[PDB]
RNA sequence: GUGGUAAAGGAUGUGGCGCCGCGAAGACAGCCAGGAGGUUGGCUUAGAAGCAGCCAUCCUUUAAAGAGUGCGUAAUAGCUC
RNA sequence: AUCAACGGAUAAAAGUUACCCCGGGGAUAACAGGCUGAUCUCCCCCGAGCGUCCACAGCGGCGGGGAGGUUUGGCACCUCGAUGUCGGCUCGUCGCAUCCUGGGGCUGAAGAAGGUCCCAAGGGUUGGGCUGUUCGCCCAUUAAAGCGGCACGCGAGCUGG
RNA sequence: CGCGGGGUGGAGCAGCCUGGUAGCUCGUCGGGCUCAUAACCCGAAGGUCGUCGGUUCAAAUCCGGCCCCCGCAACCA
């Protein structure tokens, strides 16, 4: 769930499934890369042509493979990692992201928008 | 302005200070923090 | 309007200067002149590039290695302290280009 | 600077009570019991005075240049046996006359002698014309 | 809280000391009205005809006699002194 | 007879040791201590001449005074019957002349932005990039990303390049 | 911060260290060989000897410290 560099999924506007990440973004010491936060990363993997290319990128959240809490006390595993990506302070370059309804997503509440965008099966 | 030193009667007319022991000069011009103090 | 330039150890530098009126020639000079340092230094010759716009000159804009000797020797210190010394005087002469502009242009 | 010639190469040392005395010319300054004073700050006074009598008002000068002084080269360690020279100075002591006379009037020595008073590294003193003297 | 390891230079610190402004036909103020009456620039005149960058070296009043200290630009005002 | 390393051991004479030894000694260093404060680190002082009207917002040329004692050393009496001498992690802590947060001053201050100047340690004050490095460059930064103390904190707790 | 090496006609060094005196080369001015140029034949020409302040009846010189260029030096700490 938490993360300096590493692995991570994108899933996104990345011409292949994967970013390497930096940190978190906001809070000096903080580690763990909470859910519902953006985040300082970059694609290691390659790209058909496509357009975001090779550099830097800071950009958001999604899912956590490691143990959420809901005030109401949902709950919600999954053995994978894919996160959002942004661009400048706010909008989401890519106009597609596949992915499912999903709970914490939203509730930063920063960025509505994505939660239509991303809303299917698998 | 606390200068350190000097101190010599810079808003032209000036009033020497003498206060908490602490010795200065005010007159009409805030532009004359004359407190070498 | 005459024609303020500039100057930066090379010459002609990137393209400025145009017409200093009105003693315009300094009245910039210690703004657009001092271009911070153009961002980017290369080397530790520490050329400098002043502003030739037409005099006489108006504007005005290495290892560690010396301190290992420890403890002693304002002898030896200086034999090693003579031997980049040099590398200056043999260094901004050949090593030619030194020119890092295309930076911000401010 | 203001040196030449020289007979020798290095002076020695002392330092304990002299004598100077009266003005010349009705415009002047004097001190205490100087340690001996750099050139470029005994010319600085000259320098230091000449833009502020009309910015031109002429004056004689005053004292001569004198002693040597060197770190020897630099900071290595005593192994010179005691050379090399780049400062003079003057014979400082029982406050020695300052020559200040211009015609360039009042005040504006006055505090130029402030200036020159607020100059140099000894307390010092203010003088004008007081009981003459003569010699043969 | 000076004794209490520091210079420079500041310092209407304070003390007493000698040297010089008491003008009781009475002052420096602090005050209050005046705070000049022909007291207005030939060189900027973009205005200076003190009160930006350019002379002050003779009379009228005597209330005093600011050649003008002042804040600043259309001169100028308008407040100090 | 230069026996002139000139009161001369011979009449005729080189080095090298990190493969060394063995004696003795703090009657000579290295790290360190301390010493004074030279150079450094900093703060004032004078005020040029600047900076739309400006000497004293901003600065500071030519100068001076310092203070302070971490780097440079000079020193060299503690000592050679044991002062284990670099950085690193650990855990600290004083100190402020502050680097972010206090509170002001001041603006060449519409204001926000800032700049600059006082007074004050409660805290707090990152992860990496790569080299033995502190240092330095850089990358994202984030309220911010400070010096320096204390045998260059820290071998009877190590690391060990 | 020492040393030891020396600074010379346009350039090149000879020549000096052994007090009363600089020479050898091209290139060089003008001149011969030529369709033109080279070649090749000739002439003449021209030197505070890095400074300096001194010894010296006199100093390129002897001698000294300032000025550039060469090289040796710069330990285990």
């Amino acid at each position: 769930m938490i993360q300096p560099q590493t692995y991570l999924e994108v899933a996104d506007n990345t011409g292949a499934r994967k970013i390497m990440c930096i940190r978190v973004l906001k809070g000096s010491n903080a580690k763990y890369a909470t859910v519902g936060d953006v985040i300082v990363a970059s694609v290691k993997e390659a790209i058909p042509r496509g357009a975001v290319k090779e550099g830097d990128v800071v950009k958001a959240v999604v899912v956590r493979t490691k143990k959420e809490v809901k005030r109401p006390d949902g709950s919600a595993i999954r053995f994978d990692d894919n996160a959002a990506v942004i661009i400048n302070n706010q909008l989401e370059p890519r106009g597609t992201r596949v992915f499912g309804p999903v709970a914490r997503e939203l509730r930063e509440k920063g960025f509505m928008k994505i939660v239509s965008l991303a809303p299917e099966v698998l | 302005m606390k200068v350190r030193a000097s101190v010599k009667r810079i808003c032209d007319k000036c009033k020497v200070i003498r206060r908490h022991g602490r010795v200065y000069v005010i007159c009409e011009n805030p532009k004359h923090k004359q407190r070498q103090g | 309007l005459v024609k303020v330039n500039v100057l930066v150890h090379g010459e002609v530098v990137d393209a400025l200067t145009f017409i200093a009126h009105r003693e315009k020639a300094y009245t910039m000079a210690r703004a657009i002149v001092d271009k911070l340092a153009e961002v980017i230094p290369r080397q530790l010759f520490e050329v400098p590039i002043q502003a030739a716009i037409g005099g006489k000159i108006i504007a005005r804009a290495r290892k560690d290695v010396l301190a290992k000797c420890y403890g002693g020797d304002v002898t030896r210190k200086k034999k090693l302290l003579e031997k980049q010394k040099e590398g200056k005087k043999r260094l901004k002469a050949i090593g030619k280009v030194e020119v890092p502009q295309e930076a911000f242009l401010a | 600077r203001m040196k030449y010639r020289k007979q020798q190469r290095g002076r020695l040392k002392g330092a304990t009570k002299g004598g100077d005395y009266v003005a010349f010319g009705d415009y002047g300054l004097v001190a205490l019991e100087p340690a001996w004073i750099t050139a470029q700050q005994i010319e600085a006074a000259r320098v230091a005075m000449v833009r502020h009598f009309r910015r031109g008002g002429k004056i004689f000068i005053r004292i001569f240049p004198d002693k040597p002084y060197t770190k020897k080269p630099l900071e290595v360690r005593m192994g010179k046996g005691k050379g090399n020279v780049e400062g003079y100075v003057a014979v400082v002591k029982p406050g020695r006359v300052m020559f200040e006379v211009a015609g360039v009037t009042e005040e504006q020595a006055m505090e130029a002698l402030r200036i020159a008073g607020h100059k140099l590294p000894i307390k010092t003193k203010i003088v004008r014309r007081d009981a003459y003297d003569e010699a043969q």
